[PDB]
């Protein structure tokens, strides 16, 4: 009657994240109807209905002057570590896990005043030798034109472009799984005002969402601080 | 989530968690 | 546009307390009216107004201030419009957004202050229900939140569930006078509970 | 504006395809992340004598360096059970302890907490006192030997015995009717209740407690705080890792 | 064949509430049947079947004097760790509990003699920063009027008021979780007799039950003596 | 009451308790 | 209620090849499509879907030259731990295993010109005292003529034949299950060509392939190299 | 190839291997 | 009589006792 | 002959021994 049984090398070893659970000693309880509003139930869903503020030089936004055209005005390589991604919640959750995929979302809120208006070119730039320095340049890439005074906010989506099915949260020097390109945006046409005296600049908010196809996989421990 | 055994009920559900209202 | 926090009010009684609920009418619970403060040039991004609700301005609510301060234990949502006086050479954007549980107040708990709050703070509080009060197209946010708590009810006096912050994203810049900030607070489905001895 | 791409036109922007799945956001699902153990705390052994204190289970607040820590402020209330594995590792000579009985105790959200030694065995002479709350009773107790022990270690789960329907892992208010600084964002028994770990070994070493936490729900996500400083205006973070150019 | 096992790291240990039994060793006894009566199966339903009386200093009941007016003459605060609930079944059955749900059911019985009369007011006061003195100041909460002479017995429900769904049966320093609030008996009238002389005073036993939604939840043992 | 595994029975009920008549 | 058990003896050991899986410690994880061409799953397929050229003389093919006749140009005994069958893929597969079954496709290519002829007669002899030197005596064996000229490619299958099931696939000292015989192959004419002084050899490839009945059993562990 | 236990799904499909898309 | 185990039949009936004609 | 535990068959026949063809 006694079950023949073969205890197994790792026996009485601990592994922390088995798939079952321990033995109760407090059994009965019967937990008060929690009502409450707003319960989540993952967290890339609110990755996705939310928007936070970049980081540029650490403020939530860039600046166009009356006098600006070529360089650009901003610009972050595709990255989860990138610094202009650094405050935000897309980038914050991402540290919990090892890789990424899909796309990113950043709209741009044109903050100047009504009787301001200025026109940009957004170009997603992919993997070159080393990033173009003026928007005749950039041009030649993916970009979009944006008139504010047609639209005040502007949404571009970053998208995901790579041989590998994921990427690295956790970049590092240049890898090909570690950055998918830069983002940037110059100024197609200086502020112009009503009045250069009252406003001769304006700012533009940039905001992230991770994208619909974006997801994370692959739950990591935290390393030391940098 | 994380509970793939087929043995994760050796013990009823009533004993083994609480119990919603 | 108007922004529901989370859910929209309900007028459900508390479970929790098997004692005689009142019901306060739209015509008991009214509608106040504050100036939350002024924007100014000086004042850089990720400054906040703080305006817990309502606890530094109850004795300010008439009549729903008289009913709530001879009772116990309140439940009931709000109905919040924040607004901003500026015209339309004045740049600038706030981001009105309605927290449960704020807290870092440094304990001047319950009172409507102005604080710097911390980067990756004013970054992501638009993780919370809340609307953008861009300056070259929006003077209002509307935002309607529901009872919530850890509990079915609370007493005001000691818990403020929702507070609401108004925070600076894009500096104040054009004409140099500044930006008031109002708010219109209309206590929304409160319901009362355990009435307190007489005052003498 | 006129939407979708390679007219070039004020507002258009160009066409996207979208990806499919792979891998189903399995992953970012708040209660397969949370039903693991995490090492949170390690803690002293208490003598079998004298008048302990119990440890409160309150994994909330924490600034810890560590996965649980933040995850666990990322959202205003939460709910979920709990399960521990409690170790006991040497700081001194393994052969100090001939036997070495632990007695683990667990308390309810609520439980009266004063104890002193009163339980006596008596055997040839020599006699050993232990607690009046470490006895086998109404709430759980453990007794687990650590010698010999191919693990030095115990477990069980337990419930969600918190008289709020939800912990508020942040509270805008005071839990009592003074409002001292202390009781600020307090509300009492916004917990997992408390353990008491006693034995003749106290000195000799200490325990690791790790929980789990089955059945998660989390209420009105909140802002996650960045983990590592912000890296130089348009670089990027660089970090060690499996990857890594050689 | 043998079944490949592996040992839990919890192993050889004691868990003193396991849902699970020990091994038989003393089979196939048949016991006599129990005919009894009086079997209860739950402590909740003697509780409140039953009532037990307070312990108005050391008595159990206050009075009523011919003197009497203002100041209350029963007080208590309602939390099962009260005095005046001290040798009562409801407040003893509690100790092996941790937490409590619902109301107390009072029942006051006038036993002064046929030839007395006198009027009650019982006010249950919630949490607040002190306890009215005088009734004028009570009567503003709940409270209800008992003309004895109308009927000699009186109930009053203390309810239950609280944020939380249960509260605490050890109390301690006043906490959210610890305090209802109290309980108070004025006099409405002094006791009035057909002759001072033979009647000056009369007594009301105070008695407490379970209420229909009384519960407790969560056993505990008992801590040090107190 | 307290008796929650599946295996509660694992020993028939008439060797595991007593039985009433 | 706790199951009785007992433990065998060889419990807490090892034994590598157990037909059982470990305890998972990281579930959940969806793998991304692999779509890819030439998956393959089982090496006999490969071994008889492919041929790989021998080791003659280190060279991959014998020659025949303008003198030839009488002696093999070609000899290995059937054993698959011949030399010539040195560099092949059947050969090196089968040093995984213990035991193979089964015949061997050779195939000749006659790679000598167009303006060149030969004629071959290859022969399977059967063990035997010592092997045939000249082909007049092999020629009593299973053999067939190849005329080249007639068709360039040549394929002779070496059977199985032993009264074993399997043979041993790690030759060693002539026993009954180590060689099976010899494969030679003579020149029956010597090259002929339009001009010696332009083509005065020809060289033919030899290729293996697994035969159709081809098989390899026992999966063994690699021995000390020599 | 090489699981010829009964109790090899003692932990579930998904839990015990990856999935293929 | 006393054989109360589910279990009791672990191993075949004409293993585990002898086996009457 | 020989093998009587209901458990004999823990692993499958073509596991456990060989197989005749």
């Amino acid at each position: 009657a006694p079950i023949r049984v073969v205890s197994v090398p790792e026996s009485d070893s601990f592994m922390s994240s088995v798939p079952d659970n321990s033995t109760p000693l407090y059994p009965k309880v019967v937990v008060p109807p929690r009502q409450v509003p707003g319960r989540f139930t993952n967290f890339i869903d609110v990755a996705k209905q939310t928007y936070s503020f970049c980081s540029i030089s650490g403020k939530p936004y860039f600046e166009v002057t009356n006098t600006s055209g070529d360089e650009p005005l901003f610009q972050m390589d595709v990255s989860l570590s990138a610094a202009e991604l650094h405050g935000t919640y897309v980038a914050s959750l991402s540290s919990f896990f090892a890789q990424y995929r899909g796309s990113l979302n950043f709209n741009f809120i044109f903050t100047g005043a009504a009787a301001t208006k200025a026109k940009f070119l957004v170009a997603f730039v992919p993997p070159h030798s080393a990033a173009p320095k003026t928007r005749d340049e950039a041009m030649a890439c993916i970009h979009a034109v944006w008139d504010v005074g047609l639209n005040s906010a502007f949404s571009f989506n970053v998208p995901y472009s790579s041989p590998a099915d994921f990427m690295a949260v956790y970049s590092a020097e240049a890898t090909v799984v570690n950055v998918s390109g830069w983002l940037q945006v110059y100024a197609l046409t200086a502020l112009t005002s009503t009045d250069i005296a009252v406003n001769s600049k304006g700012r533009v908010l940039v905001a992230v969402s991770a994208g619909p196809d974006f997801s994370l996989r692959h739950p990591v421990d935290l390393p030391d601080k940098q | 989530g994380n509970s793939g055994s087929i043995v994760q009920n050796f013990y009823m559900q009533q004993y083994q968690n609480s119990i919603d209202a | 546009g108007t922004t529901y926090c989370y859910s929209k009010p309900d007028g459900r009684p508390p479970s929790t307390v098997s004692d005689p609920v009142t019901r306060l009418g739209p015509t008991l619970s009214r509608h106040y009216t504050f100036k939350v403060g002024e924007w100014p040039h000086s004042q850089s991004h990720g400054h906040a107004w703080i305006c817990p609700l309502p606890s530094d301005k109850l004795k300010k609510m008439g009549s729903f201030h008289e009913v709530v301060k001879a009772h116990h234990l309140v439940k009931n949502g709000w109905d919040v419009v924040v607004q901003v006086n500026a015209s339309f050479a004045h740049s600038g954007a706030l981001c009105v957004a309605a927290v449960p549980e704020y807290e870092h107040t440094h304990e001047k708990a319950l009172k409507w202050s102005e604080l710097e709050e911390p980067a990756y703070t004013y970054q992501q509080l638009s993780v919370f229900p809340h609307q953008l009060l861009n300056l070259r197209t929006n003077s209002s946010v509307h935002l309607v939140m529901p009872y919530i708590g850890p509990g079915p009810t609370t007493n005001l006096t000691l818990h403020n569930p929702w507070t609401i912050v108004i925070l600076i994203l894009s500096e104040l810049t054009g004409p140099g006078q500044t930006v008031p900030v109002t708010m219109s607070v209309a206590p929304i489905d409160a319901m009362v509970n355990g009435p307190l001895p007489n005052p003498e | 504006v006129t939407n979708v791409g390679e007219d070039g036109e004020p507002g258009e922007t160009e066409p996207r395809h979208a990806l499919s799945p792979v891998d189903m956001h399995v992953h970012t699902d708040v209660s397969f992340l949370l039903d693991r153990f995490f090492d949170v705390e390690t803690l002293e052994l208490s003598n079998l004598t004298g008048s302990p204190a119990t440890h409160v289970l309150d994994p909330f607040g924490s600034t810890a360096q560590l996965a649980w820590a933040r995850l666990l402020n990322t959202c205003t209330y939460f709910f979920s059970d709990l399960e521990l594995s409690i170790q006991f590792k040497f700081t001194t000579t393994p052969s100090s302890v001939g036997e070495g009985f632990v007695w683990v105790k667990w308390f309810p959200v609520g439980a009266p907490t004063k104890t002193t030694d009163a339980w006596q065995l008596e055997g040839g002479g020599n006699s050993v006192r232990i607690q009046q709350l470490a006895v086998a009773g109404m709430s759980p107790t453990v007794v687990f030997k650590i010698a010999g022990s191919r693990s030095q270690a115990c477990g069980f789960s337990v419930p969600y015995t918190s008289m709020w329907r939800v912990v508020p892992v942040f509270y805008n208010g005071w839990g009592a009717p003074t409002k001292e600084k202390a009781t600020y964002n307090w509300l009492p028994g916004a917990h997992f209740g408390s353990i008491l770990l006693t034995s003749d070994a106290h000195d000799k070493g200490g325990c690791y407690l790790r929980y789990r936490f089955p059945r998660a729900n989390m209420y009105c996500p909140r802002p996650i705080p960045p983990a590592f400083t912000r890296p130089a205006d348009k670089t990027r973070h660089k970090f060690p890792t499996n990857i890594n150019k050689q």
